[PDB]
């Protein structure tokens, strides 16, 4: 009785990898997929060992066992689109190592997922990421102010926003964090009692001058 | 105005406290009274003013004394509510 | 203006009504029971009752609802000239 | 077989069933007349349903509408009260008329009462409105919700655009395939 | 074959039935007479046929109109009572008008209930109106909204094109084909 | 075997066994009728389950509405009593809504009861409300505020963005595998 | 076997077993129906048992709650009931939403009662608000205290984080295992 007998008549929705550890791993691409596979298991359907992954996790796992022994590596995310050869993007600018050292990277790497055969280390430009953001945001017409720091960028977009605004500003972030994840640039949606959408300005013989940004801000009276 | 409110409904509380226990002992003189004379049979009519007159005075007797309390309590806090503003 | 004090007034009539008319089913079986008597010494007690209750709606119904207001002059009043 | 709920209506009894579906809980529904529905799991599965059921606080109550607090038996009516029924009335039909548009699958929408003052003596405020809706896979969304906003402004007296807020969902994936049968 | 819904109105089962024969799921309609009809399902199709009521949240309700709220019954009327039930009169009379003109299948409408204040003491507020209606396959959507609100604009003493509204959709594909039996 | 509880409701008893499983312990539900159900464990599993139910405060109570103060059978209605009904009816038709959008799994909310004073011959002071709300796992919480947000915003006649309180949590571990059965 | 207690309830009867528990004393629960529980002890423990009794002054009083004072059943109400009866009602809906948040386990909440005078002719003064709770091992209480006053906050038309005061404490060490019988 092997396990994709018991997964369901759609058979395609799943994916079953053996590993070198002798246990099955079964790959789902969501939530509710995956727990539609973990009943099986717990149920006690099965008799041999079987464990069920999806990419959030594993991306999770991952990182927290990078926080321990490599506290200073800049990475974007790891990519599992052909779950046997995984992609993990690396920053160029922000590392310095040799490639003796990202071979050695790779092994660990590949010592920790047992049911990959090779990891392909990628380097990315920085630059390219942060545009695409801007870019992103400027085609959707958002209004937003950007901020830089030396480890990561900012997109501040607030104020009393429309429905419309709102709902295409929440598409578009949910699609571009697939894409590079969280770690680089954040994006921070807050709606304000304010019509400026954060605009701000002194009046001065000189006529308007541009405020810098800040916290405070003047709520509306019109 | 609370106080206006509060005066006004404590008025009519008044009344009906004073006045409720004579118009009760009325009463019940009146039904007594109507009973008996048809346990047994008389057509007199002045019998109830009669009694209901010593049922009355007899009542006004004994509470004269809450009443004039009761009334000077009541004028001394509507006075002190009415000039004691700041 | 008769309207409306009718239509204030009308629940105290009402309980007064049913309160006599209850003595007079009464008297039926003590035909020597002067039911008119009885009701004067009651009913004084059951108007300040019930009042009572319904007395402090008194202050929200006048104040806003009868006052006349500012914009009414339009149709009293009208110029002939 | 362990019972997990008795009593039930018919409206429950199929959203219970519907929400273990979907967790891969094959489960039983059977028919007392008088005394209701039953619904029945094996063991295997009973713990499993028994954290869904709490989790998602099953079975449902009832739908609640503001008319349920101001019956017309009443001897006396307020304005208050007729003023209230009348919205209630109204929030109920503009869901029933929403839901025929091309693509809404259903819909919720609020009013707001300010009923909960009479305006006696002072100018009556505006009004506000909100509606929640669903849609068909593959609906274009942000050039939907022009059209809603259109239809429910001229609905009342005095509506801004401003004051009209409005989201948007579409249907989440379809369940088709039967679970499995515990071995 | 397993029991979905029991004690249906007429009106109900012909939706029911309808929605399932659409999602390819072959029902059948049973009559207990006073206990009203029954609708059952094959196995196979048993969880398609959960799944799908609950996400149409069959069974439908019926249709509300306002006065239900305010019956005649009552020995007392408010001015405001009357009013409403004219209101609520007049557009179910229009909504009937208008499923007579040429290629509309159904259509509903919406007036402002400015009774929602008395109009004491204050000058009445001008009238808006919203329509959706549905059309036959081929139709000129774009020319056919001038119509409606020429028509519209004289059926009441103060309206303007600016404050009517009007929503049109086409009728979707015919479902022609009987659904295929499971194996 | 060790009597727990007795004269449950049914309700109230899936409770209990959804938070004894939780910790390991194997319970036993049984129904009697009239006399409700019974809770029962094993007497090495006694000791635990009598600490929890004492941490945990079980069986819980009803649930509490403020509706239930001021019953719609008395006599008269003050306008407190009738406008503190109409408010706590709104709160529960938000709550019921809000339930229906994309992941919540359960919400709460509060509204501002200004009703404490009648505010007759105050200038009425503002609406303030809060809410919570449950959320399925690997949701983006931050993002998902804004929505809440202005979803509330127009369901009252005055609210700033500012007066309004939401706080979100994910749900917890679900516990699929049964507890073991003592040696 | 030396009796203890006659004529407890259920849940005073849970509270004394867990008590006695605690300090190791084996204490057993027997049923009698109409006339409540019954408990007893090892002689050798009897003399601990009473003065764990005494200590904890065994066994608990009922809950008390304001709207008892007033009960709802009146004939007649004052403003004063009626406005108490709304604070205590609101008290225990808060209770019974902040046990919901994470990982609470229970809690308490008290409202400063302006009630007790009509504040008559005065500018009323601003709510205070008061809380306890209790939470699971771990928890961060230091950035927790900050959820608790944004959510109470909002709830109420106007307070201060300066007037709420809020305590929190952690779980004690679970009761595992049985106790000794005496030899
Ligand atoms: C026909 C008698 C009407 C009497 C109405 C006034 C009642 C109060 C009389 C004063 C107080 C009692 N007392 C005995 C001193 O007269
Ligand atoms: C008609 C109301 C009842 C009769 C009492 C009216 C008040 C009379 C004055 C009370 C004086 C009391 N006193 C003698 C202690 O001063």
């Amino acid at each position: 009785a092997e396990l994709d007998s018991l997964l369901g008549q759609e058979k395609e929705r799943f994916q079953v990898l053996p590993g070198r550890d002798k246990m099955l791993y079964v790959a789902a691409q969501n939530e509710r997929d995956t727990l539609w596979a973990r009943q099986v298991l717990a149920r006690g359907d099965y008799d041999k060992n079987a464990r069920v992954i999806n990419e959030n996790e594993e991306n999770k796992r991952i990182s927290i066992w990078l926080d321990t022994y490599y506290p200073q590596l800049a990475y974007y995310r790891i990519h599992f689109d052909e779950p046997r050869k995984p992609v993990f993007w690396l920053s160029r600018q922000r590392n310095t190592m040799s490639k003796k050292e990202l071979e050695v990277l790779s092994q660990k790497l590949r010592a920790l997922m047992p049911y990959a055969d090779s990891v392909n280390i990628t380097l990315m430009d920085d630059v390219t990421a942060a545009g695409q953001a801007e870019a992103g945001l400027k085609q959707q017409a958002l209004p937003y102010s950007r901020r830089n720091h030396k480890g990561g960028v900012t997109f501040v977009i607030q104020g009393a926003l429309d429905d419309v605004e709102i709902l295409r500003a929440r598409q578009f972030v949910d699609s571009y964090y697939r894409t590079w994840g969280g770690r680089y640039v954040q994006f921070a949606i807050e709606l304000k009692d304010d019509w400026l959408k954060g605009r701000s300005f002194q009046y001065g013989a000189e006529g308007y001058i541009k405020m810098s940004p800040g916290h405070w801000y003047f709520p509306s009276p019109l | 105005m609370d106080d206006l409110v509060f005066a006004g409904n404590k008025a009519l509380y008044l009344v009906l406290i004073l006045s409720g226990w004579p118009t009760i002992v009325a009463t019940i003189i009146g039904l007594l009274v109507g009973l008996f004379q048809t346990v047994t049979q008389l057509q007199e009519q002045t019998l109830p003013f009669g009694i209901k007159l010593l049922g009355v005075c007899l009542c006004l007797f004994l509470l004269s004394g809450w009443y004039g309390e009761v009334l000077l309590s009541y004028g001394r806090q509507v006075i002190f509510l009415a000039l004691a503003k700041g | 203006v008769a309207q409306n004090a009718l239509v204030l007034a009308s629940p105290v009539v009402l309980v007064l009504l049913l309160s006599e008319v209850f003595l007079g089913l009464l008297s039926r079986f003590a035909p020597q029971m002067n039911a008119f008597a009885i009701s004067l010494t009651v009913k004084s007690g059951i108007a300040v009752l019930i009042m009572l209750l319904y007395f402090s709606p008194v202050l929200p119904d006048n104040v806003l609802r009868l006052s006349f207001q500012a914009t009414g002059l339009s149709s009293w009043f009208y110029e002939r000239g | 077989d362990k019972d997990l709920l008795k009593g039930l209506d018919q409206e429950q009894a199929n959203e219970v069933i519907a929400v273990l579906q979907m967790h891969n809980i094959e489960a039983n529904k059977i028919d007392s007349g008088k005394l209701g529905y039953s619904i029945t799991v094996a063991e295997p599965d009973f713990t499993a349903a028994v954290y869904w059921i709490k989790t998602y606080q099953l079975p449902p109550r009832p739908r609640v509408e503001i008319a349920q607090m101001f019956p017309a038996d009443s001897l006396v009516s307020s304005p208050r009260a007729e003023k209230a029924r009348l919205y209630s009335a109204i929030e109920q039909r503009l869901e029933q008329s929403l839901q025929t548009m091309e693509g809404v699958l259903s819909a919720r929408v609020h009013i707001s009462y300010d009923i909960d003052a009479g305006e006696n003596g002072r100018p009556p405020k505006p009004v506000h409105l909100s509606a929640l809706a669903v849609y068909e896979r593959g609906s274009p969304l942000a050039h939907q919700i022009s059209d809603i906003k259109r239809f429910l402004k001229n609905s009342f007296a005095d509506v801004d655009y401003d004051n009209i807020s409005v989201v948007l969902s579409e249907r989440s994936d379809a369940q088709l395939q039967a679970p499995g049968t515990p071995v």
